[PDB]
């Protein structure tokens, strides 16, 4: 049995120069859609509220 | 006798967990696993987090029924429900859990807790994440900090509230039929599409998920690895820093136990006057600290980029992402994070900036690719990485900073080791100019067997064109703004 470090230096020496990123990602369709809007909302300004009040 | 739900999320561990032990202090557990996909909305997590995910829900499985319990698992439409029925049927009085502070997190949990209050049953949240909860820090008027140095050096003018728990001896079962609350195996969750298992076979060599493989790994980073860590983190390649990213990410190994061992080694070496020993302590745990201030600044502050005339150029993207920019440290930190699902923070840095900065890809173009490909996606680490990059946050880097790849090189790849492993056409360049290839005399390109557009790529932008239209890109950007 060998350690998590040891374990990632054996990979990255088997297959560093040796794997190709392939040419498709999956997701290029979406890139030209990419809101932010998730930390502005009421209702977390509430749940922070409510989350410091229980505490 | 009493009995207690024990909702799971990024917690996926049994020593120095609040929520589980104040459950099992009191009685018998029900853990449960809930899984919404729709609630997740824009934060759903990516292939390389959702391969990790899988594989620790497994390894906590095992391990709560070795402890003489289970985790069930549900995949929902909706996280309420799911846990309504679960109250139904096993009759239990009180739902735990260790709270979030992501939005999607802190806004369902806040939902969560107003209708089991409704409801008539007992819930509470636990601080199973932070060293300090981003409401206990604040100035001596009472407000935010807006820096790291000086939210650092309040935090360590305060002892930590946190208290670590004993593990428990055994955990008393509830038992429920899987099919009256509709529960599912692991594999029935989702979590892995059937064309990722390729990409995922290089992380499953890499990576071993699990929180008794993150107590492994710790004990063995600061036995053996902390003590040269102000050294080695200070290089990109090989032996640099602690690997815990992915672990302290899914709640895998308590940072109460991170930093407890951390500065206990600090105390030691401060006694034997290891004066290099204590610097390596006080960078390591500096790291912790980024951590802790990423979910400060995420939940204090409720941007400047908004008007920044970004290149939405899908080609230059896939080159970004291919590691075909011709400039070598992009290239290898692409390379390594495609086959790794992991890369040394100065290498996320100087990836990121050169998205955003040589080539004005939109950032939420990286952000997305990274949320898909690391390991550790963690979105308050994110969200605080990129602005750092960015020039948002009191301390970083400024917008117009274009930083000289040869620069670069000589401070954190000063034997071009990186260079040579990841990009092995480039490996006979003289270490001199391995990280700028095209600034060598075409003699040495020739004897080194470099020829820039056939075996390596030639820059896909060059620096001083770079430079000439970042200067335009933060001049129309300011002038912009004030026009608006
Ligand atoms: C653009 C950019 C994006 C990033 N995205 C992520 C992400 O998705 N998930 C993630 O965990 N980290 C992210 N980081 C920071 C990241 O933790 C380091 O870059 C990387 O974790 C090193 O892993 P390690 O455990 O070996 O680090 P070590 O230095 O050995 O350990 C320090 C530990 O403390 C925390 N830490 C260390 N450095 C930072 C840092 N700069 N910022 C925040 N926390 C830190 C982490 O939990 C880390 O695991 C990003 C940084 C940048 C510039
Ligand atoms: N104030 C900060 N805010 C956010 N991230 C930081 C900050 N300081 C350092 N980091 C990280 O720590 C690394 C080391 O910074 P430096 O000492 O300037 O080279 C950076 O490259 C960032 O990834
Ligand atoms: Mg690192």
């Amino acid at each position: 049995v060998l350690s998590g470090r040891d374990r990632l230096k054996r990979h990255r020496e088997e297959v560093a120069g040796k794997v190709p990123i392939p040419d498709s990602w999956g997701k290029e369709g979406l890139l030209m859609g990419w809101f932010d809007a998730a930390f502005t909302s009421s209702q977390i300004v509430s749940a922070r509220a409510a989350l410091m009040a229980d505490s | 006798d009493k009995k207690t739900i024990v909702w799971f999320r990024r917690d996926l561990r049994i020593e120095d967990n609040p929520a589980l032990a104040a459950a099992a202090h009191e009685g018998s557990v029900f853990p449960v696993f809930i899984w919404c996909p729709e609630e997740e909305g824009q934060f759903y997590p990516g292939r390389a987090s959702r391969w990790w995910m899988k594989q620790s829900l497994a390894h906590l499985s095992q391990s709560l029924k070795a402890l003489g319990s289970d985790l069930t698992l549900i995949q929902t439409h909706n996280t309420i429900s799911a846990i309504l029925d679960c109250i139904r049927v096993t009759g239990p009085t009180k739902v735990v859990f260790n709270h979030l502070y992501d939005p999607v997190s802190l806004v369902r949990d806040h939902t969560v807790k107003e209708k089991l209050v409704e409801r008539g049953i007992s819930v509470q949240s636990y601080n199973g994440d932070l060293l300090y909860e981003p409401w206990e820090i604040y100035c001596e008027k009472g407000k935010p900090f807006t820096s790291f140095n000086s939210y650092w050096k309040k935090c360590l003018d305060m002892s930590i509230e946190s208290v670590m728990l004993p593990p428990p001896w055994r955990l008393m079962p509830i038992t429920a039929a899987a099919e009256a609350i509709w529960a599912c195996s692991i594999e029935e969750l989702g979590l892995e599409n059937e064309a990722e298992k390729p990409s995922n076979a290089l992380l499953t060599r890499a990576w071993s998920p699990g929180w008794s493989n993150a107590d492994k790994l710790l004990n063995e980073f600061i036995e053996k690895q902390l003590i040269d860590y102000a050294k080695n983190s200070k290089k990109v390649v090989g032996n640099s820093t602690s690997l815990l990213s992915p672990y302290l990410h899914f709640g895998e190994i308590s940072v109460r136990h991170v930093f407890q061992c951390a500065r206990m080694k600090q105390i030691i070496w401060a006694r034997d006057k290891n004066s290099e020993g204590e610097e390596s302590a006080d960078l390591f745990l500096r790291g912790i600290g980024l951590r802790e201030y990423s979910r400060y600044i995420c939940f204090n502050f409720p941007s400047h980029l908004r008007f920044f005339p970004w290149d939405a150029d899908v080609d230059k993207f896939k080159a970004w992402r291919q590691g075909r920019t011709g400039y070598p440290l992009v290239d290898a930190g692409m390379r390594e994070l495609w086959a790794t699902g992991w890369m040394h923070n100065r290498i996320r840095v100087i990836v990121s900036s050169f998205g955003v900065k040589f080539l004005l890809l939109p950032w939420k173009w990286g952000m997305k690719y990274f949320w898909d490909t690391l390991l550790d996606a963690d979105l308050e680490c994110d969200i605080l990485g990129w602005q750092y990059i960015s020039g948002s946050i009191p301390d970083g880097h400024e917008l117009d900073r274009l930083d000289n790849p040869a620069l670069q090189g000589a401070k954190y790849d000063p034997e071009g080791e990186y260079i040579r492993q990841w990009l092995p056409e480039l490996a006979r360049l003289p270490t001199e100019w391995i990280h700028h290839p095209w600034d060598a005399p075409l003699t040495v390109l020739k004897a080194s067997g470099v020829e820039l557009g056939t075996n390596y790529a030639k820059p896909i932008v060059d620096i001083d064109t770079a430079r000439e239209l970042l200067a335009k890109a933060i001049s129309r950007t300011r002038e912009a703004q004030i026009m608006i």
